[PDB]
């Protein structure tokens, strides 16, 4: 299983290679998105914001290869042939197109969501049917809407932790430009980013426990009937996503109170002692400037004592 | 003898940080038990030390340290070019930004970067061996030497590390020190000459 | 603006590079995260393994690219933590993830769009503050709706991938069992044109509902009907390969059965194929040419 | 004179489709109303022909075509070796599990590839220049490799697709290609047998 | 439907291989005799018959038949080149000379060659090959012109290095205005 | 709280000198007789000053007082090599032996290394030859600093020639039987 997966992944040569420009045309295709005719005007507005025809086809077909881009063939289209993008295609385009969802009114709006879904499916689990109730009104509410609206507030933390990783490096090039002048700034990327991870949090937990309670009654009714070991499967696994997210999100918390807590020690230590900035400067100067003049620190050293043997 | 000096050779803390403090090392805010103990029974502590010929002291940014004098009885040693420069850097990183990602955590590689980054790799290598061209063995020697004078300054109360292993670590307030020459703002030659009659230093 | 966006990339170097050892890794490391530094390095031990310096190599390219996000954190084993970024989810995802696609699904997806597109059309109307505007009509569609229409999008992104597998599936078939294969390839063929269809049929379904209380909100609506336009664009552009992809199929349906019409009931034994190439090489041994009519053009004058 | 007969020359279609004809085209199940005059009036129109010393053939694989006699009024060519090669691949590609992906459709590229795969590369060269790995020379067998594709899209073996000569369809016709192979036998023989029917001839 | 004499023509044992020459441009003179009577005996039928295949069976004043292409035709179409349209024009200036009626019909590739130098401009005519070596080709040239003409029924060779003209050459003859001497006409063409 | 007789020590002016010096591992013995005395006056809560640092001030049978470091000492420690203590050994057997009562006290390098080649083999000594030779009486000429700074020994005049042996170096006595010859037994923990 666990070396196995490695064993199916060199088997199909499975390779994602999208240096700065396959990537970029990627972009673009995705900046319009059609057909195999505009894939390739396409293909010139980027090989031209850097032979044309050959690397085009090239990469058109690197681009089927790695199953960044379904394609169909219709001849009614221009170059003969038609172009869509794959999942993997969409997810990475995503990634650096789509905009921040940091709403707590998103979050409020899902969990609402998820909230009747999983009610329903729990109502309908405990009143007992055929296969198709289940499938139906159980199961299908789990694996098509709430299993998936898990993994979108799983992404909302994801993202609200590359959020996070920005704020830090504002930070860093915040103090690194204006010094003793960036700290009013600094003192509001911190407080206001601990707010938000402060919100998204209370959210979590206050529906919280709801949503896990029906996921047990749901659980609770799986356990008269044997034929079940989908929707058993199904709500543990359910389960554990929420916990795991819960967990993860009072945690990313406790970290950026440590960073948050070390920042005003900086600020207090660092700062607040040389507040031009001079002495760091000079501290350079006197670094690539030493060996013209050296001079070593001295420092009590006592003689240590002998002992025998 | 005082009453408050007593008092103070009398706490539980006072033989093992004195035996710290006549192997040199500098003392933070990092050791609240201890720099505590320095703050409360300063005056007389001085005083105590005074007796050995060597002077307590607390550096504007708060440490303490003992500053052997001309006729100590305590004997003094100094610290090599290397880890001057080991040093001033660590005050560096002190200083920068770089470490507000960090949360205070750099590393034996970072230290070793910044360093051939802000000095001569040449001349730095002309310590390791006196004469020696790109060499590859010559700039092991240079690390394990850098990282030698890094456990010294460990050893001086400058740096804590972290874990069981040697490889990552912080940094003390103590650091500054590397970084009297220039700390008032002066003609370095100046405060050079300065320091070395007052007992900071010493020329090589 | 269009060409701009270029210029934006390559000023950051944004660059995916993921030969099948980096790849093969991040998929260890999605497999451990269904963490820690050392935790990284463990993985990269039974990766590497599976063929350390290497190993950090490995994780800083990681971060470089925006694969992965990184806290510092002290209690940790190693001083720290590692977790996928939304991007390294989605790539991770495509390939560990079982994306199995169900009629009921895209059904399921539907309800839950009706419902949440009218109760934002009925408070669409009914006026309000810019809460009961905000709230009640704007949110729905902005985070609900448009959602779930790009989880829609997916859905049919990924019977795209079924449908090129059922064209894999056929080939090698066809190119292993010949004749055989027939009836088998017959089977995949209308079984896909049937579950196009039933996508198709729900889709339409609920197609001028959705469009219809879409419109109650475009009259009744400036941020607001911007959104009801691209909403009723993406509904459009949906239904529309929706279609298209039923008329593309039977483009392969018909042709696959003029391949086995054509190029199998005409040489069984795939023998002619064989000799055919045989001849293609040994053909210099001894060459032939073919006849054809060859009338003279009708000369004419200028 | 036969009703049926004049019944054809009647018809609409005829005589585009003669000149067609008399022309080399082999006339496939692609043309659906032409293939379905030839076959209506086969018998006839076979007459017809042979008033010029030409026979009306079907091969069995359904395809229509003139073949000259030893005497034809009509008069007659023969392909080079290239458009031999380049046609023999075109069957091989008819017949290969390379076509099912392509949705009937292929790329210049492509057959060239093939091509240069089965081909000795080294006289298929030489067939452009009498002695010759030159990277000009390399060329030329791909701009003839080109005609020699057109020609055989005259001749009705292939269909261009679109405006342009880079994307085409492949036709049952091409089977001509395999005769000399296509009852198994000795290749010897069967070439024999097809200088005398005089479907093809001796390079 | 088609007509019984249609029909009757078709089956006519010449008319095989005379739609295959028809077709490919032949003029049809006197001296074929059996097509020649064979056509004008049929003129109204195959006149339709291929005006079917969009050509015009057409007979020229001087009384000779052939097949001219309309814009739509579905007969495969070629033109001659300049050079051909050269010496047919020539052939014509021959055909009406003097010289004809006393060389009894016949003349020579040469004469053909010199009447060309001589009534055209030799500037044109080596600069379309490329010196004495661009002559000899255009001298094989004419030569080759001659034979698509032979094909066509403009001449018969009577061994090609002697040969008749026909009547059907009067196509290259110029526009004649009513009893003006036909010579000069046609020298003005030539210019 | 802190004894009246302790804080009366540590005020002495002799303390902080011999603070230092006894946290070195110096042994005083009679020959400093301002330390000495000083020592004696305050054994009793010294002694229990040191033990604050884990190390216990001790004072011989032969009355020389020391610092012995305990397991968990609170000073920083050190060890003499396998030499310092061979030579250690050595100037004990010196100190035994009548050729100190003749001298009057002194020695001289020489016949330390000379002793030290007789009552020890010669093998190991070395294994720690003409250039290995004069190693070892450099090594051996430090082993007596190292024991000097120790109060084994003093140096007599302007140099290191000639020297004096402590009584302190009874720490590196072997085990008397109570009646015997110091000699013997010390010798054979020489072997």
């Amino acid at each position: 299983t666990v070396p196995e997966l490695v064993a199916w992944a060199r088997k199909n040569d499975f390779s994602i290679s999208l240096p700065v420009d396959r990537l970029s045309f990627l972009l673009a295709v995705a900046t319009l998105n059609m057909s195999e005719g505009e894939l390739v005007d396409a293909f010139r507005h980027v090989s031209d914001a850097f032979t044309i025809g050959v690397r085009a086809n090239n990469a058109i077909n690197d681009m089927v290869r790695q199953r960044l881009l379904n394609r169909f063939t219709s001849e009614q289209a221009e170059g003969n042939a038609i172009y869509r993008l794959t999942p993997l295609g969409i997810g990475i385009t995503d990634y650096y197109i789509r905009q921040r969802e940091f709403s707590t009114l998103r979050l409020s709006m899902q969990l609402s969501i998820v909230a009747g879904e999983l009610k329903r499916a729990a109502d309908a689990a405990e009143e007992g049917g055929d296969e198709f109730h289940w499938h139906r009104n159980v199961y299908a509410p789990l694996k098509y809407s709430v299993a998936e609206i898990f993994d979108s507030i799983d992404l909302t933390q994801r993202l609200m932790d590359e959020q996070q990783q920005q704020v830090k490096d504002d930070i860093a090039q915040l103090l690194n430009k204006d010094w003793r002048a960036a700290i009013s700034s600094c003192e509001l990327l911190l407080s206001e980013t601990s707010g938000t991870l402060r919100e998204l949090q209370d959210t979590l937990e206050a529906a919280g426990d709801k949503l896990q309670a029906n996921l047990l009654r749901i659980q609770d009714a799986t356990m008269t009937h044997d034929d079940l070991h989908f929707v058993d499967r199904l709500v543990f696994d359910l389960q554990s996503k929420l916990d795991r997210i819960i967990s993860w999100g009072q945690q990313s918390i406790d970290l950026w109170i440590g960073y948050d807590r070390h920042v005003h020690k900086f600020i207090r230590t660092a700062i607040d002692m040389d507040k031009n900035r001079v002495f760091a400067q000079r501290l350079r100067q006197s670094v690539q400037t030493y060996f013209d003049e050296p001079w070593a620190l001295t420092y009590a050293n006592a003689d240590r004592l002998l002992d025998m043997r | 003898m005082p009453v408050k000096l007593a008092q103070a050779l009398a706490n539980p803390l006072f033989p093992a940080l004195d035996s710290a403090l006549r192997s040199g090392r500098h003392i933070g805010l990092d050791e609240l038990d201890n720099h505590a103990f320095l703050m409360d029974f300063q005056e007389y502590l001085e005083e105590f030390y005074a007796r050995y010929n060597v002077e307590l002291i607390r550096a504007p940014e708060g440490f303490f340290y003992l500053r052997p004098r001309s006729t100590t009885l305590i004997p003094r040693s100094v610290l090599s070019e290397l880890d001057m420069m080991v040093g001033k850097i660590l005050c560096y990183l002190y200083l920068s930004p770089e470490r507000l990602a960090n949360e205070g955590i750099f590393t034996q590689q970072e230290l070793y970067d910044e360093l051939l980054t802000l000095a001569d790799e040449a001349k730095l290598l002309k310590l390791v061996n006196n004469r020696s061209t790109g060499s590859d063995v010559d700039r092991q020697k240079l690390q394990e030497k850098v990282r030698s004078s890094l456990n010294r300054l460990r050893r001086l109360g400058m740096v804590w590390f972290m874990g069981h292993d040697s490889s990552k670590f912080r940094i003390t307030e103590s650091v500054f020190r590397f970084g009297a020459d220039v700390r008032a703002g002066d003609d370095p030659r100046e405060a050079q000459r300065r320091l070395i009659r007052d007992g900071e230093a010493m020329p090589i």
